[PDB]
RNA sequence: AUGCGA
């Protein structure tokens, strides 16, 4: 991903970020990973799942 | 298609913050650092950097002269004919300039 | 830089307006040749009706607004049929309705010649099998709409070539010295 | 008199709005005449 | 061009404007100080015109990007001019503004309130409010400073009303208002303005008698003596050559003290940038250094001739070194210089050397401003008769094009062009491969570059190019069975391979014949490959549109490389759409000579 | 005037937030959700899945990856919205419109999406499970995602070696499992992000 | 032996061979694939009025465009020539 | 700049310039694996494919007619009278 | 020097030899055809300077 | 059509010095297929067919320790008609540094090649008509050249008509 | 630039 066909030309935020709670973070993790599970990005999702476990309690 | 696409069509760097396509350069990489596009005009010499009144960490990029820079990371690529680059040579010698506009600068 | 805006006005690529219509009729030269050859169109009427069949398009436009202005303008024109005593109450029909949208918005010169043809040929309309000056007039209006200059035409350049190219074949100064002067 | 018009332009700090077809060619831009008189977009399904 | 590499940062306009020495120093990749060009009799001199920081050279990586001559875009250096040079291009300007000032007060010799009136008019013409610009003259009422300042108040109030209204009315915008007529009224105004500025033959703000200013023509200004009546009149109100430096400090002070008017004087549109109008714009305190890329030597066959810019610029470096030598006299002289009056020759070095450096900088800009056939400068490169703009911008050479003598042929269509197999094998279309064209393109690849409907090259979606020019039937056969492989990298998954196929019977080509006197002389034809031809084959029906004749006429055949160019050349420029000319609407395409006599004989009632 | 340039340095180099320690017992909320607007290309082959097109093209490579612009490794995205090129809807429609470049079949569009970013800062005190122990560093892994290492020089000499041997803490027992550290630096310039930790503050 | 590379190698496939297609203007892989450079320079048109005193002239100390990727050479001291003639 | 559709005042017909550009761009997209909405019916030239799509209005494109003011009218192929 | 002048046709001297031009005096015999060869020696030129004139008188 | 080429070794100025390149070889590693064109003295065999790319001479420069060749670059083949060795004007020149090679390029009448009568009525050959397809006279002949009549009404080259009838009489 | 094909 090195050119327009892969990388965004421009990115701007429109407000100052919002500090997602642990509960909001975990709910996002489960919803995002669950929606994604349904291609090397899957492997990064596996790391996200470990993050889920780390934000779930236990490695 | 003819007078460009089939002749000197070049995707050239332009600084979205300085409106020129000739200050752009490839910044020097390192064993842990890739080549990054930097705009010379949109960067400060690391010897100054308000250092007297003042870092993010990753906005200094280095020249083949091993010179540290701050900024210059706002340049992009746009399609133009290369002779255009030829103009800054003479016109830019003439002490004039192109403010090559783009998008949201 | 000189081209046709989408509003039929000739603007330069700057935006400066040059003419409110192309030659004042919005007619393409590459169309005009028969746009005033009515009798020819008539003897080949059914073919042109097969080309320009209006029933496909009669749903996309208005066939009256321009025709109605044609009615008021026909009134002032029959009343005022001296030049400085102009139709100041009635601009030409091309001024009031986009000629590509309301069939009948046509130069008064073209309208006049067309009607004069219909009057001087009423006897061919008394020699035909199935044709009338209302359906024939409808056809000629539709041909006129279909001869209009397209939005975006490079008419500036076209003009320049139409003066240059034939000037290569070329009491007072004539020819190139006159044109250069 | 390219340089003379150049001088009068720079002294004005002029900005080219890059409408002239020649100028538009200079920057390698779709010519504004004819087929470049308009833009084309696409209707795409959102779901 | 590649359809596979879009960009979405197109330029929307181009601003013009003067550089700044601090800008140059900050962007400058290097200062070039050494008038040397090569070193070790054969090496790029450190800190000279060919320093490697200015790009790549002869295997040496660009010392600023470490990139080869095939990659480093090059970087522009700069020269620190010992003294501020006059900018030739604006030299007439700085001259005018010099003659317009007052030398005892350093103000413009026009009434301050009248000047402010001029600034008002030019401000209203940034917004193009012409009616108000003319309506401004009417505001009218020993004259008190309170009253002339009252005119300035009322006039500024008029600016506030006409602007506030016009922005309220949307009859302009923050970005100004610009049309051909506004530009015209501006140039007219600025001209009469220049006439008023020149008209004052004595000061008004200060009443002082300024000296007459004379100039050499392109390197010196002189200051004429005054009359004892005017000199003693100036005291009761209480030609010499001058250097550029003094001019700079004077025009600096005048241009700063008169910034308020000049802010609108130097812009035809609102200066949103709050840019100071500085006198250093007309002078060159420094000189840039072009990219090495554009300074490459003239090698003709084997012999490589030095770049003419390098020559003139080296002349700048030598002359500058001489000025460094006079500065050697100042550091040298130093010790008071009481009566060592000989400095009269070193004074010849400063005056002569200094006018010399200016003359040489001018010469580097414009050959016709220096003092047989002196290498042309950038002005000559850009114009001279037609110029760089005309010879390499308004028209260029183009790739995918051919030229050959045209030969008639009645058996082809009137919309086709017979392409000789010499051209049929060397003109390609970059065909993206699909599910519907896989068979045809696999076959074309199988044929290879040296046969009919084949393809010379394959461009991967990864960006790589694969030439088939020299691949064996085995290797091309193998690649034909690999043309449809799947994606490999998420960076490239959206693309499909490309095949550079030979031109074939489904391609349209844009034929052009010499004096394009009119658009009808350059039409799109459907390509028809003719075997055993060597010349571009053409139907007679076109010869009255090209004004062509087989006596020996040559035609350019252009092969467009893009589906937009195909669709336009098949739909707009195509020959059939060119059956009538716009000049008259007379048909330009019909049978000719022999076909006419055949029609006369065949169509006789006597022919059965 | 000489203060425009210092306003340019401070106003250009301003920092948005200082993620604090959650409850002052957790970790700094360096994880934040920020809605952004990106401008991405759309190929024609995704012309029938435009939200999925934009996803597979630009957003999928962004997860588990550092963004200089956001200042961190994208933790995830929320609420993608393609900005319609043409006014009037009921903030919604069965088809959108998008600009095609004036040269090629590729599309370009505005996009609005919420990003979940891990935005760590220097000084945050964090705990990690010891990855490695070499005589110049201790490797740890934050949340099982971010690699962190504290080099010997940044570790207090009061720490104790036990022979890649086994470091023993300043208290007099060897370290094990999780370690609490302050963030000195985060090294992202390379193929993988590295978090610079300290044991001396 | 000597090595290959004193200019370019195909970083794609590990094939260190190079082709010249003078008709293409292309430097390409002798065995494998792709474009080794799109850029191609110096084969001027019909416009060399020769005002250029072109004082430069090659002398083998500024190298050469290397237009031969074919190489072997050796380390040199600097113009054998005198040692050759000796 | 958006001239409302209810207010569109321009030519119901596609200019030859419009037809040309639409056919070029749409052909190019189909040639880049845009989903074909019509029977390929054997064809191999993407341009004639785009012509088939134009004849059926399957083209999913809209014309942005510019006015020198900057106002524009967004027109579908499926409405602008093809010929 | 005379090979010089004969190889370029730029005859230059401090008198200008009373000639309106300083080039074009010499031509390559161009033996591509016997007709061409004999024709050079029967060619007579009004001189380049009149080639520069705009009129045709 | 004959093209003459000068292969010069005037590589080094200074009016002589070193001069070291000699037509021939040294490393043997050269492609022995070069013998297919150049004699073991480095010059092509007079008479040799050459096609684009073939070496026109071979020599050796001690500076490069390599056997180099000057290639012929054209779109069409020729034949080497004569190769002339130039030692002339030289004082010593023992190295044989100047060689002149003359190429013979045959030019067959071809579609597009120009032809003209003595009447300034010039025309390109549009095609090489098969003899069977030519028109044949009752004398049993088919013409050499066919010129379109439609040319005469504008040009009024009636002298060419007279030359036709005079050449016909004069042959009979 | 000089001569020349178109
Ligand atoms: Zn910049
Ligand atoms: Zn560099
Ligand atoms: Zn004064």
């Amino acid at each position: 991903t090195a050119t327009t066909l892969n990388t965004p030309v421009v990115i701007h935020a429109t407000q100052l970020p919002q500090h997602v709670s642990t509960d909001e973070v975990l709910q996002f993790l489960e919803s995002f990973i669950d929606e994604k599970e349904n291609t090397n990005l899957s492997s990064s999702i596996s790391q996200l799942k470990r993050i889920q476990r780390d934000f779930k309690g236990l490695p | 298609d003819r007078l460009l696409n089939s002749s000197d069509y070049t995707q050239a760097s332009v600084c979205r913050e300085c409106g020129s396509i000739l200050t752009t350069q490839q910044s020097v990489p390192r064993i842990g650092s890739i080549s990054t596009v930097c705009c010379r005009r949109c960067s400060m010499r690391f010897e100054d950097a308000k250092k007297l009144l003042t870092e993010d960490g990753e906005k200094i990029f280095i020249d083949d002269s091993q010179i540290w820079e701050d900024g210059q990371g706002n340049k992009f690529v746009g399609g133009n004919e290369t002779t255009t680059v030829a103009i800054p040579f003479v016109l830019k010698y003439l002490d004039s300039e192109l403010s090559a506009m783009g998008i949201r600068l | 830089g000189v081209h046709v805006s989408y509003d039929n006005s000739i603007r330069d690529a700057d935006g400066t307006l040059v003419q409110f219509m192309y030659g004042g009729d919005a007619i393409d030269i590459t169309k005009e040749s028969h746009m005033t050859q009515f009798e020819f169109c008539l003897d080949n009427y059914y073919a042109l009706l097969k080309k320009y069949n209006p029933s496909a398009l009669i749903e996309h436009l208005d066939v009256e607004s321009a025709l109605k202005y044609s009615k008021k303008t026909l009134k002032y024109r029959k009343k005022h049929s001296p030049h400085y005593k102009q139709s100041v109450k009635y601009d030409p029909v091309l001024a009031k309705y986009n000629p590509a949208k309301y069939l009948g918005s046509v130069s008064e010169n073209f309208q006049d010649k067309l009607e004069s043809f219909l009057d001087k040929n009423s006897k061919l309309f008394k020699s035909s099998d199935g044709v009338n000056e209302k359906k024939f007039r409808a056809l000629m209006q539709l041909k006129y709409m279909r001869s209009l200059i397209n939005p975006g035409e490079a008419v500036g350049i076209i003009a320049s070539q139409s003066v240059g190219e034939p000037s290569t074949q070329m009491n007072v100064t004539l020819g190139i010295p006159r044109l250069r002067e | 008199t390219t340089c003379q018009f150049l001088t009068k332009a720079v002294l004005d700090n002029e900005r080219e709005q890059l409408d002239s077809p020649s100028a538009r060619i200079v920057v390698g831009k779709l010519n504004n005449v004819g087929t470049g008189s308009f833009d084309v977009l696409a209707k795409v399904p959102n779901a | 061009m590649d359809i596979s590499k879009p960009v979405g940062s197109e330029i929307t306009s181009v601003d013009f404007g003067i550089l700044t020495a601090k800008e140059i120093r900050n962007l400058s990749a290097k200062q070039i100080t050494n008038p040397t060009v090569l070193d070790n009799l054969g090496h790029p001199v450190s800190g000279g015109l060919y320093d490697l920081a200015l790009g790549a050279f002869l295997r040496n990586l660009c010392s600023t990007c470490g990139l080869d001559e095939k990659f480093c875009p090059g970087h522009q250096g700069h020269i620190e001019l010992p003294v501020p040079c006059y900018n030739p291009l604006f030299f007439n300007q700085l001259y005018i503004y010099l003659r317009a000032s007052c030398l005892f007060c350093h103000h413009f010799r026009l009434k301050s309130v009248e000047v402010h009136r001029y600034a008002c008019k030019l401000r209203l013409l940034q917004y193009g409010l012409i009616d108000e610009s003319y309506k401004l003259d009417e505001i009218t009422l020993d004259i008190s400073s309170t009253l002339l300042n009252e005119l300035k108040s009322k006039r500024s109030e008029y600016v506030d009303m006409a602007i506030a209204k016009a922005l309220s009315d949307g009859r302009t915008t923050e970005r100004g208002s610009f049309t051909a007529t506004v530009n015209d009224e501006r140039k007219k105004l600025v001209h009469e303005f220049h006439k008023k500025l020149l008209s004052r033959g004595k000061c008004d703000n200060c009443g002082m008698f300024s000296p007459k200013f004379r100039k050499d023509g392109f390197t010196k200004i002189f200051e004429t003596a005054l009359n004892e009546k005017q000199i003693t009149n100036n005291r009761v109100k209480g030609s010499t050559y001058i250097l550029s430096t003094e001019v700079k400090n004077i025009l600096d002070t005048v241009f700063r003290k008169e910034q308020c008017v000049l802010q609108y004087v130097f812009h035809s549109r609102p200066n949103l940038s709050r840019k100071l109008v500085k006198a250093d714009s007309f002078f060159m305190d420094v000189l840039v250094v072009p990219p090495t890329r554009f300074r490459l030597p003239s090698k003709l066959g084997e012999e490589v001739h030095e770049n003419s810019q390098n020559q003139l610029l080296s002349k700048v470096l030598t002359t500058s070194l001489l000025i460094r030598d006079l500065n050697d006299d100042l550091s040298k002289l130093q010790k008071d210089k009481v009566s060592l009056e000989d400095r009269r020759v070193i004074f010849s070095r400063l005056m002569n050397a200094f006018v010399t450096i200016q003359n040489d900088v001018n010469a580097f800009i414009d050959s016709t401003k220096a003092q047989k056939v002196p290498i042309p400068g950038v002005k000559q490169a850009l114009e001279k008769k037609e110029g760089l703009f005309r010879k390499h911008m308004m028209g260029k050479r183009v790739n995918y094009a051919a030229r050959s003598v045209i030969s008639p042929d009645p058996n082809i269509e009137t919309n086709e062009i017979g392409v000789p197999p010499v051209f049929a094998v060397k003109l390609t279309y970059p065909e993206p491969v699909t599910a519907y064209n896989i068979a045809e393109l696999r076959q074309a690849v199988i044929n290879g570059p040296d046969k009919w409907p084949g393809a010379t090259q394959i461009q991967n979606e990864d960006g790589s190019l694969v030439s088939l020019i020299g691949m064996s039937v085995e290797q091309r056969k193998a690649l034909a069975n690999q043309l449809l492989t799947p994606s490999s990298n998420v960076s490239t998954h959206t693309l499909n391979k490309k095949v550079y196929r030979h031109i074939k019977n489904r391609d349209v080509v844009l034929m052009n014949r010499q004096p394009t006197l009119h658009k009808a002389s350059m039409m799109g034809h459907k390509v028809r490959v003719l075997p055993n031809e060597k010349t571009l084959r053409l139907h007679y029906a076109n010869t009255g549109a090209y004004n062509a004749d087989f006596d020996g006429d040559e035609m350019n055949m252009h092969f467009p490389q893009n589906e937009n160019a195909r669709a336009e050349a098949l739909n707009l420029a195509n020959t059939d759409s060119q059956y009538l000319t716009p000049t008259s609407g007379s048909p330009v395409r019909g049978l000719i000579q022999d076909h006419i006599s055949a029609g006369v004989w065949l169509t006789s009632k006597d022919s059965f | 005037n000489e203060n425009r340039e210092t306003a340019r340095f401070i106003k250009k180099h301003k920092k948005q937030v200082t993620n604090p320690i959650d409850e002052k017992n957790g970790t700094s909320n360096c994880i934040v959700r920020v809605p952004i607007a990106l401008y991405v290309s759309l190929a024609p082959m995704y012309l029938e899945n435009p939200l999925q097109g934009v996803m597979k093209q630009h957003l999928n490579p962004l997860v588990m990856k550092y963004n200089n612009k956001v200042g961190g490794v994208v933790l995830g995205y929320e609420g993608l919205k393609i900005l319609d090129a043409d006014p009037l809807s009921k903030e919604d429609t069965s088809e959108k419109l998008i600009k095609i470049t004036p040269d090629t079949p590729f599309g370009f569009t505005w996009c609005h999406v919420n990003l979940y970013v891990w935005q760590p800062q220097v000084g945050d005190v964090l705990e990690g499970y010891i990855f490695i122990q070499s005589a110049s560093h201790i490797g740890l892994l934050i949340h099982d995602a971010f690699n962190a290492s504290i080099k010997k020089n940044n570790i207090p000499v009061d720490w104790t070696f036990v022979h890649l041997g086994h470091w023993v803490d300043s208290n007099g027992e060897p370290i094990d499992g999780k370690l609490r550290f302050t963030v000195r630096n985060v090294h992202t310039t390379g193929r993988v992000v590295s978090v610079d930790g300290t044991l001396i503050s | 032996m000597s090595t290959f590379i004193r200019g370019p190698i195909c970083g794609t496939d590990n094939c260190p061979s190079r082709l010249w297609r003078i008709i293409d203007g292309r430097r390409t892989c002798q065995y494998g694939h792709v474009m080794e450079g799109d850029v191609e320079f110096n084969d001027d048109e019909d416009d060399l009025n020769g005002l250029g005193a072109g004082v430069i002239t090659r002398r083998l100390n500024l190298t050469t465009n290397a237009t031969g990727s074919f190489q072997s050479s050796q380390l040199t001291n600097s113009q054998l020539l005198q040692q050759q003639q000796r | 700049k958006a001239i409302p559709k209810d207010q569109r005042a321009t030519t119901p017909y596609m200019t030859k310039y419009e037809r040309a550009r639409i056919l070029g761009t749409r052909a190019l997209q189909i040639s880049m694996n845009a989903p074909v909405f019509v029977d390929l019916e054997g064809e191999t030239d993407p341009l004639r494919i785009a012509m088939k799509e134009l004849a059926e209005k399957k083209i999913p494109l809209v014309i942005r007619r510019y006015l020198p003011d900057g106002s524009f009218e967004d027109w579908s192929v499926e409405e602008l009278i093809v010929d | 020097k005379m090979q010089y002048f004969l190889s370029t046709g730029n005859l230059v001297s401090q008198s200008g030899l009373d000639l309106q031009q300083v080039s074009g005096y010499t031509v390559v015999a161009e033996k591509i055809n016997f007709y061409r060869f004999i024709s050079h020696f029967r060619m007579v030129h009004r001189g380049s300077f009149f080639a520069q004139l705009k009129t045709t008188t | 059509m004959y093209k003459t080429e000068k292969v010069d070794l005037a590589l080094n100025r200074n009016r002589g010095d070193p001069i070291t390149q000699h037509f021939g070889f040294g490393n043997d590693e050269w492609p022995k297929e070069w013998l297919e064109k150049l004699d073991e003295d480095g010059l092509p065999y007079i008479g040799t067919y050459v096609e684009e790319g073939d070496p026109i001479c071979a020599y050796f420069d001690d500076t490069l320790n390599k056997t180099k060749i000057k290639t012929y670059h054209s779109s069409e083949p020729a034949y080497i008609e004569e190769v002339n060795l130039i030692g002339d004007e030289s004082n010593k020149f023992q190295e044989l540094q100047t060689v002149s090679i003359k190429y013979r390029i045959r030019r067959t009448p071809q579609i597009g090649d120009k032809f003209s009568s003595r009447h300034g009525q010039k025309g390109v050959c549009s095609r090489k008509w098969p003899t069977i397809d030519m028109p044949f006279s009752e004398t049993g002949i088919q013409p050499d050249i066919i010129i379109n009549p439609h040319a005469f009404p504008s040009r009024m080259t009636i002298g060419m008509f007279v030359e036709s009838l005079a050449g016909k009489a004069g042959a009979l």
